[PDB]
RNA sequence: GUUCACCACGGUGUGGUUGAUGACUGGGGUGAAGUCGUAACAAGGUAGCCGUAGGGGAACCUGCGGCUGGAUC
RNA sequence: GCAAGCGUUAAUCGGAAUUACUGGGCGUAAAGGGAGCGUAGGUGGCUCGAUAAGUCAGAUGUGAAAUCCCCGGGCUUAACCUGGGAACUGCAUCUGAUACUGUUGAGCUAGAGUAUGUGAGAGGAAGGUAGAAUUCCAGGUGUAGCGGUGAAAUGCGUAGAGAUCUGGAGGAAUACCGAUGGCGAAGGCAGCCUUCUGGCAUAAUACUGACACUGAGGCUCGAAAGCGUGGGUAGCAAACAGGAUUAGAUACCCUGGUAGUCCACGCCGUAAACGAUGUCUACUAGUCGUUGGGUCCGGACUUAGUGACGCAGCUAACGCAAUAAGUA
RNA sequence: AAACUGAAGAGUUUGAUCAUGGCUCAGAUUGAACGCU
RNA sequence: GGGAGAAGGUACGCUGUUGAUGGUGAUAGGUCUCCUUGAGCUUUCGACAGUCGCAGAUACCAGGCUGCUGCAACUG
């Protein structure tokens, strides 16, 4: 999983201000890193169905946040998914 | 979640009077205060004062009345719910208890009783029936 | 049965068919007797009731 | 007038849908003083029921899992 | 009782609130999808504005005549005819209003989320290992029974059983703990250990600022049984075989026993998949337990679960009753 | 002046009951048919 | 995968005009070399118009095709 050291590094790169950690950009960035990290766990444990329900949840959460940005600030959205490759 | 703020207000009043509570309190709003103010002026509740709380929040406290140990508001039902809004013209306002009750109507001149809307010759959204 | 559910599906009552299909919504039909017999009624009571099997002008027998 | 173009009838082939009929066959129902049993209702005399599988003249039986809409405890 | 008609049949509406918009239901009478995620859609917090689409009002045009209803007028009355109204819910176009819905600008934190610290757990996946016990194989002791039943018998045993001791093989399940205890969306999940991994609970601060709820189709997961291929196979055990019981006994009971049960990868997609109770909100007497926290002073309080009662209320009744079947 | 006036239930499941729920009936109507007159 | 060329249809010669296109590349402009233009030759497709016959895949050449059913899986 993601450690504290790198988790704070993604926040520091997607900061919308001083130690916010709550903006749609930082949340989507945190979910994106977490989702990609779990791709290694599910490659070795594909029968893990109870953990995968958790993975879908943050995939669903990330989609809801991206929908919110697209409706809120289009420029903030097209730029964010350019960095995250979504 | 909560999707009927007006219905929540009436439900709080309906349950509080069923429980013989002295007063009922809830987070405030201009629409809630406007209906609560009409209930005061119609004579169904004692008073309704808004207290400004912190974090730009407010509390609307309504003092209830009881007559011969029975709640003054015998029935308070919601007519125009969010799932089906009810707007009526000046001649289609449904009366409550043959004029005894109040059909709270939201007109372009604000929240007022059905007898007031007919006197003003104006329709609106029939938001509730209180008797 | 919400408001949104009623404006999507809607109440559909069903009309009953005629209990006398051979008449074809006519008060009377003429026919030709192909058999004039007698038969016994159902459980509660007993008799020899007279029945005629008739082929009607509507194509029903 | 001739000829070409368009075109109706009509013809040809191959499919689709649908009605009536069809030896035989499947279950459904009704009908008497039938034949075989007695599956369920009481703990119905092996608690019953659900899903599934195997078996059996027939109700049904048995296995696995589940339920109480199971009495006695 | 009707009467120059009266009955019957056909047909429509009614009664039928028996498709319930007005105006019904879904614990047990028919009826909650097995559970979840989610698309379209439906609905949606607070405050200050803008707009006026919905909404409301006014005006104008139109809504043919007839019909219906009201006030009259002519047939001797009536049916009939007829004058003027009213109505024709509507549609269009302007004007006004701005409480609500719609569309928008800005702002807010109370719904929903994020970061940080602790905590509990049979949550999931992959490996490893431990101890009982059964079965089998091989020996030592030992001799006439063992097993089973309500009784027996089949069966096993003088080729030495059963019992007892010592070794070896193998598979499956994990006694006690153990608990209306816990975790999981449901299905489900119990020896112990490591690895990978999901959610939840909890105090405070910081942050985003309605990002929400539900959800047709869709997708995912989904007990047991069953199917495919490949392994394994101790116990139990469908089928099957025998012994009984019986009138019969394709059963119940007895002795065996194969598929299956176990493993890997895939199908199947169903259960009384049940709380026979969809999900999410807010509110409404109380009492006593219990699990994981937290804060105070052995108690007290507050949370999120999980139970037993018990008001009001609801219910045909049973009964439910802050984990509602109450109020919305 | 007026057009603004309108709403009934019963029988039948049971030893009896309440509920549910179907069936049937009493009303009005017709370009009607048929029977008697 | 197939069945399937299932079945069954329409056009087809010559003459003239005309559109598109692949190849090779002389002549020029910027060393078994490279780029653009492209003469001549050549390729494959169309359209329109006319014309002759009984007949235009004209000769030789060159599947007949369907329905039911037994058997064996098939190539061999």
């Amino acid at each position: 999983m993601l450690t504290n050291s790198d988790r704070e590094q993604i926040i520091a790169q997607y900061q919308r201000g001083e130690n916010d950690t709550g903006s749609p950009e930082v949340q989507v960035a945190l979910l994106s890193a977490r989702i990609n990290d779990l791709q290694n766990h599910f490659k070795a444990h594909k029968a893990d169905h109870h953990s995968r329900r958790g993975l879908i949840r943050m995939v669903n959460t990330r989609r809801k946040l991206l929908d919110y940005l697209k409706g809120k600030d289009l420029g903030r959205y097209t730029t964010l998914i350019s960095q995250l490759g979504l | 979640s909560m999707q009927d703020t007006v219905g929540d207000m009436l439900t709080r009043i309906r349950n509080a009077q069923m429980a013989n509570k002295v007063s009922v309190a809830m987070p405030s709003s201009k629409l809630r205060k406007s209906i609560a103010d009409l209930l005061v002026s119609e004579g169904y509740v004692a008073s309704a004062v808004v207290n400004a709380e912190e974090n730009n929040k407010a509390t609307l406290s309504i003092e209830l009345k009881y007559f011969e140990g029975k709640a003054v508001i015998e029935t308070i039902q919601r007519f125009s719910r969010p799932g089906l809004r009810q707007h009526r013209g000046k001649d289609a306002i449904p009366t409550v208890k043959q004029g005894m009750g109040v059909a709270i109507v939201s007109t372009s001149q604000g929240i007022m009783s059905d007898r007031a809307a007919r006197a003003a010759g104006i329709g609106g959204e029939v938001v509730a029936f209180v008797a | 049965a919400t408001t949104n559910q009623l404006i999507r599906k809607g109440r559909k009552t069903i009309k009953e068919k005629s209990k006398v299909p051979a008449l074809q919504a006519c008060p009377q039909r003429r026919g030709v007797c192909t058999r004039v017999y007698t038969t016994t009624p159902k459980k509660p009571n007993s008799a020899m009731r007279k029945v005629c099997r008739v082929r009607l002008t509507s194509g029903y027998e």
